[PDB]
């Protein structure tokens, strides 16, 4: 599970963007309250190899 | 003698810092801790 990937963002990444930012994903109406939720994810993933 | 660039500028994402001190230039670009006004306290 050491591998990870980004799933979701507000745009697509310019030409070698290289963006860490760890924050909740607003996908929707609701707000995120600083935790996933309803239109509300953790924009990271693992490939679990 | 600098400039900060970035999004949030919040010493905590990504974000350069450029700073001249007479006998170099330094530059960063730290996830990591400064102050909310980092001039240079002579
Ligand atoms: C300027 O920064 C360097 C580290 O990059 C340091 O070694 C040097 O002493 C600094 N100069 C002054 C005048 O503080």
């Amino acid at each position: 599970y050491n591998y990870l990937f980004r799933l979701f963002r507000k745009s697509n990444l310019k030409p070698f963007e290289r963006d860490i930012s760890t924050e909740i994903y607003q996908a929707g109406s609701t707000p995120c309250n600083g935790v996933e939720g309803f239109n509300c994810y953790f924009p990271l993933q693992s490939y679990g190899f | 003698r600098g400039w900060i660039f970035g999004t949030t500028l919040d010493s905590k994402t990504q974000s350069l810092l450029i700073v001249n001190n007479a006998t170099n230039v330094v530059i960063k670009v730290c996830e990591f801790q400064f102050c909310n006004d980092p001039f240079l306290g002579v």
